[PDB]
């Protein structure tokens, strides 16, 4: 495993250990998002704003539909056969998404048998259930605003103002919509489109969608904020102006014999100067295999690191040896900033750079001094039952590692500069050194 | 609360034959099911996590399946070490409940 | 290797309280849920409540809320279940079990007998 | 051109070819955004919230007007002479934007001749047209909310609540406004400020602005989402609290003899391990010159890559030789992520890593096996009329390249690690190797 | 200091000098954000939507309260002592935030003595002041929408529509809330959480919060947009569904003997080709120590660079020598793009690449020609009183540097390629060159 | 080199249908609009409709909507224009042309003559 | 639809003299104009893309200009190969329309 | 080393105008506020107004608004304060001072005496 | 406008003794205070920026402190060079206001 004692001497104090869990086994529910409101109760002075809205929305939704029938007409049963000659160029994810699209087309047709019922909806959330075959939920984009603002104010204001309010609401809805469903949606076939983005067709109210679908569970927020709950547009209507979206609700399976170890970057002292270690702060260990993880794309939780995809990335042999004990292979960067963390706590044991912060023990009253040959000081109850770090007074546990932690020095790694301009500068200098040596 | 009902409190299956234990949830738990095996005098041990995913220490003869409310644990070839009480746990709702337990027996 | 060592079986007079312990050892992950499950003869497994070792909150079964009290010691990784006002129907085997939705690792079980 | 066969053997399956088109030749329309609503119909109980809003908005807009009159007083007719001594420090873009500002000042004065008419506007969209000289559209920030909600509820609620609602609406408008027009707008002179950002002075409703201006066209969404439609604030009024913005509506000219080639990163097999090739996925070729493109800032469309600026960046000679056939110079990274693409389709031909996925042929029932010396398998109708990749069954076309694709091996490039910490580790190792050699 | 003449010959024309100021000395005000509206006036037309909202909000807020009572029960007076054994693993920032939380608990209890008054609030902004001890402001999440829209429409629309609208408003509020207060808020103890994020508990209206608190100053917007005004949740109520937040309002302390120098990247000519210098555009000089600055996280203002903590980062010795005169150590990148800056103005003196732009002098009518050995031309009134570069005509001041600027050549640096793929390519090439030399 | 090879001139009796083809070859870009333009003697160029080869949708002129039908084959990169219920006024030269807003590359033109 | 009207169906311009062809749109097309040259028996060939941008194969004597509704194609020195019909196409609105066609002639 | 050199003391007749100058030299930062402060005998410091050498706007005291006029010359880094319609109460020492909220660097002061 | 009031126009403090100058704002200025020392015939020189932060050239015997409306400048050991008039400036609200001036004297 990782050599946590030498890493802590380097300033990489080990943090909490988190499970590795990834989205798997999606369950599918089909919803209808009617992208046009029903203005039947205020149609006497609606004007031409709704026809203009229909034209604009048709222009927006036509490319999405055409991208769908790229895969509708080129996919058929055989048990799902894909016409790759006609498609020409596609990726594995896009082809799998087209297969899922053609799988969803049967329920799309069952829903489209309720076309007139979808058109007649005059509430923001309507449940359509004629038989058990057709039990779909319909969400209308601006129906609530119509029913509660424009209809009640028909007789209160000159309803040309009601017409302008309707036009402005529709245009604001289109402004919020175009960031997601515009030309940014180059590939609507893909099912990686999250429910947050699809909810922009409902004004950004994914909470209503997912509460209506009955997805309330303890892992609901974890699946939501990790972008695991995604949807796929499976049908686009250019006449009634609605879309059928297949919502994928997965289960977070835990990767067995896998964990993410967090390291807390404590600055340490060397050569009368302060340093931090340039190592990954999160290390994914699966079956004792040490590797990097793109944890920026994952949701970090107290129990687990939650990901919608396997974000494991390779790690250099030098960095792996750094993590396993070879501290001489750990790059270090200077500390010019005055806001670097000087200390951290792990298992009740305090690892502090007492060169930079005035450590002193409350139990004894004498200052906890750090020598020039010590990178950090491990402060535990054997040497200081209660340490003070300025405004902080903290009681400390006993260190489970070596009792000679503060007397055992280590080898130190090479200094580095991680600025991208400094990266180009160092590449320039190494290339010129190679040319001089050659 | 989600009431979790198993088909039989006890089943008599001959050795080597396929054994099927079914469990019905009161509402859709969306594959948030676990299957546990508990021999007398011992704590329950996890067999299936989710509807289908096996625990790493479980033999492949244990197969999880199910959809909606109905779920099924299958043993392809019953052995003498599989004679135990099997529990279905839902973990979809906060009041976590177990099944009645199916005490498997040998004819 | 994960072991959830529980306290031994207890014989307790009715009307008093018992405090069952569960010292988790060998668990890799720092923060987790730890649940308590009741098993009476003639009855299935009954979930009592969950203590969450990472953040300071706990879940109780509405049947057992007020009856049971879940506390945890993050230093020794030992959690406790205080059962108050014990009666004859409280005589059962109590299992501590780490859970991630599903109960993952179970303790050996503390058999509580309430009789006079 | 690019050696697509060797690249596909490396796993860089060629995708769709897109045109290169850039924003050019902007046409100018001037609009007025009145940043304070008209509360005359509820003036009897607006309270002091309007005076507080005026004070806050004046404090917000005063730096913008100061930055404008930096260039108003230092620019004059010669035929547009600029006083660079008084300005002191400026960039080329800032100087050009100041020249455009001084060009727009004549129409700004023509509009400001309608100052009283702008003040008197009581609708969210008002067209002011006294003569042909002054045909400007005025958009009011919160007028629709006033006329629709607060005026009808004057007699329904104790209009102290109406005062509170007006104050909350104005403060929410300022909260949405300060992200764009606050101290973030250090240089309001520049005309690169998009119309989406300027629409935050209208509550984010750029759809109303651009539909009212009559910019409805097929390229409108492409120009909008490529950040090509931009505006410049040309006048700020601190008494009537409105701004005059010159909206620039360009044409997407195609860069002749230029195209962007997309490469699909299929993982390939070598040394009993999985690799991906570290090459740019989009290559811009202009006049047969191969170069990189910063396509993150551009809009990618099925027909073309659409840019508001020439985002072409240089490419190393080694990567250019990688793309032209020198596969030994193509860096490769290990695969630890189990979710990287295993296969892709191009022109009806399937390039798959059959070591990692179970390729099989539906026509014969035989599994398509990959040897240890093959990076990928080209699957076409000559060897497999219809291939199966699990849930995907796909019919395949005929490969137009070499018939001996699967028997012709290639040289492979050096392994790399692209993590920025691993980048620092490799720089450390190369520097220490240089020092040891020196 | 920096050798601005040689840098300008390299194309790094010096810009404006900005002060360095950092957030410091925060003053604390406690506010209450009630996350549930008062529906007393519409209780008969409410239904069960409030109970579902209470359940959802309790599920959201329970982890926050748990994370707080991690530090409530493990921190006690002594003068603030923590049981770090019980806390186990923490960082310096988290421990300092725990100290701040325990310091705030006394005012939290003083506020919680007004629990019934907080529950009884029926306005969006309510000031609770029984005595001088309890002078808190309560902000209600959706009270304005209730009092303005739903209560007046009780008798106008069917009350089922009112229930649906209340549910939709609450669900939209939760959708906006979950981006901030959901599982993304792993560490609510920290006081680095900005006031914009906390305002999402008030619908994103931080302007109302801060204007109500009385923070209106000239530096208010600078503190706001530099993320210096932050807040910390100090109390969570799971029965009344409100939180107490300690807002930290700091002062901008100028870092003495420190300034940030901006360099304008003018492209320059060499070897019949166009280049741009790869140097940091902003250089932080403190006590004559030249270092980098992560200015992306800082607010850039005409007077100063405003940061919420010290973003100074180390700089390579090669770049420090580049900036101090060693132009041979300055990396340069090819210019393939046609839109990079060709010229810039500094102190009324124009530095232009007249190879690429048609410079000509208005005073004499002669074209300002550049030789092949000149990287740039300095254009001042001694050689051209008024220069014209395309559409711009600019009057120029006198250069204060060397009069022989245009005749004094300089050493040039090594070419670089800054694309991250090309960075991996150059690392591959240098590693293979090292292996060949070894 | 871009060539849009069209089918030869056709002499078709009135009342029946003709299907003009246009095989685009040498075009660099994968996805494009391909429009059809009618040219009668004594009349200017008349746009019929565009087939969009990338995504599965097409535009028709309202005059020609129903009269013409645009299909495409992405394998051989050829597009077709089915003209139904031909009359004497349908006798014209028909050009296929790739377009990017403006028509860029034109086919050689298929002269359709409708007479009996 | 946008009706595109050219000034004359034919002009007679001597060789070497400047030739001006004008085209008026029914509404403002915002420089979304194209100019095409079509000799008899041949397909139209693009001359101007947009109001002013020349096609790469077009001689510099063809100059595009225009603003609003009015647009102009100019030939600075008329040659014998420039005798053809010139069409203006708008591509602002979906019903794409061409001009009437200006059959250029020699006096 | 920052020096704000002001013009010398002025003896001005009542009813006429004086234009006090302040040349800031040695200041490191390009853009800054420059305030003017009045100091009469028997009275404290009175702020007149701020000229912004960065953005092109200025702040005035409501007492001195209209009375004083602040202009700046960015070429010579010299700012001016035009005082119009001088009276006997305008005789005071006037300081120019750069400020960042607080006045940082002060000029040596221009003693203005208004008498006849 | 924020009225800035000092306790006395003049104090008489012996050399070496601690000198206290207090300044009260009309409203809470949130530590946006400055302390200035002005000897006769000279421009004011900044002593304290903010409530507590000293200017780099100011001796450590000058200590700034304050809360709310009340602020205090302290001289721990009065010297002969500290005999001057001390001004408190607020820079919270737009009209910048100075104190009445405290002419420090020696007994």
């Amino acid at each position: 495993i990782l050599h946590y004692e030498k890493l802590s001497k380097i300033g990489l104090v080990k943090g909490v250990t988190r499970k590795y869990k990834i989205k798997s086994n999606p369950l599918t529910k089909d919803i209808v998002i009617k992208m046009i409101p029903n203005v039947s109760n205020m149609s006497q002075c609606t004007g031409s704003v709704m026809e203009n809205y229909k034209t604009r929305l048709n222009g927006i939704l036509t490319p999405i539909k055409g991208a769908l029938e790229i895969y509708k007409n080129n996919t058929h049963d055989c048990g799902v056969c894909m016409a790759g000659v006609a498609i020409g160029i596609a990726t594995a994810a896009q082809i799998t998404a087209g297969v899922a699209l053609y799988e969803a087309m049967k329920n799309a047709d069952n829903i489209n048998k309720l076309k007139s019922s979808i058109e007649s909806t005059n509430e923001a959330v309507v449940k359509l259930q004629e038989t058990a075959e057709k039990t779909v939920y319909v969400f209308t984009a601006l129906q609530d605003y119509i029913n509660t603002n424009l209809v009640p104010t028909i007789d209160k204001i000159p309803c040309k103002q009601t017409e302008l309010s309707l036009d402005l609401a529709l245009s604001k809805y289109l402004s919020d919509l175009l960031f997601v469903f515009g030309p940014n949606l180059q590939d609507p076939v893909s099912n990686s489109m999250t429910i947050q983005a699809i909810s922009q067709a409902f004004g950004g109210n994914y909470e209503t969608l997912l509460r209506t679908l009955g997805y309330a569970t303890e892992d609901f927020d974890d699946l939501l904020e990790s972008d695991s709950i995604t949807g796929q547009i499976i049908y686009v209507d250019l006449s009634s102006y609605y879309i059928i979206v297949r919502v994928y609700f997965p289960i977070l399976t835990e990767i067995q014999q896998a964990y993410i170890q967090e390291l807390l970057p404590v600055s340490f002292n060397n050569d009368n100067s302060e340093w931090i270690s340039i190592v990954p702060n999160f290390i994914l260990v699966r079956n004792t295999l040490i590797s990097n993880i793109e944890i920026g794309f994952c949701l970090i939780t107290k129990r687990s690191v939650i990901c919608n995809q396997d974000y494991a990335t390779p790690m250099t042999n030098n960095m792996r040896e750094c993590l396993t004990g070879s501290t001489e292979k750990c790059p270090r960067e200077l500390v010019v900033s005055s806001h670097v963390p000087r200390f951290a706590l792990s298992n009740g044991v305090l690892f502090a750079n007492c060169i930079s912060v005035t450590c002193q023990c409350q139990t004894t009253g004498r200052a906890i001094s750090q020598s020039g040959e010590q990178t950090l000081l491990m402060i535990d109850n054997t040497t200081c039952p209660t340490a003070v770090l300025g405004n902080v007074i903290i009681s400390l546990g006993k260190y489970l590692g070596s009792v000679n932690y503060n007397s055992e020095g280590i080898a130190i790694g090479p200094p580095v500069f991680t600025d991208k301009v400094d990266i180009s500068s160092q590449i320039s200098s190494m290339n010129q050194s190679l040319q001089q040596s050659k | 609360d989600i009431q979790m009902t198993q088909s039989s409190s006890s089943f008599s299956v001959s050795l080597g034959d396929r054994t099927t234990i079914t469990c019905k949830a009161s509402e859709d738990i969306y594959n948030r099911l676990a299957w546990f095996q508990q021999k007398p005098g011992n704590a329950p041990r996890l067999l299936i996590s989710g509807a289908t995913s096996l625990e790493t220490g479980v033999p492949s003869r244990f197969s999880g399946s199910g959809s909606g409310k109905d779920y099924t644990l299958s043993i392809t070839s019953l052995q003498t070490e599989d004679v135990a009480t099997y529990y279905c746990q839902q973990y979809w709702s906060s009041p976590w409940t177990f099944g009645g337990g199916t005490k498997l027996e040998i004819k | 290797q994960v072991q959830l060592q529980q306290s031994g079986a207890e014989l307790v007079r009715p009307g008093t309280s018992v405090k069952i312990s569960c010292k988790a050892s060998g668990y890799t992950f720092t923060n987790y849920w730890l649940g308590w499950v009741k098993q009476r003869p003639g009855h299935g497994l009954e979930w009592i409540g969950d203590i969450y070792r990472g953040g300071g909150y706990t879940n109780y079964n509405e049947k057992f809320k007020g009856k049971a009290t879940l506390t945890a010691d993050t230093s020794s990784s030992t959690a406790y279940m205080q059962l108050s006002s014990l009666t004859s129907e409280d005589s059962a085997v109590y299992f501590c079990a780490t859970r991630d939705g599903y109960f993952d690792y179970w303790g050996q079980g503390t058999t509580l007998t309430v009789s006079s």
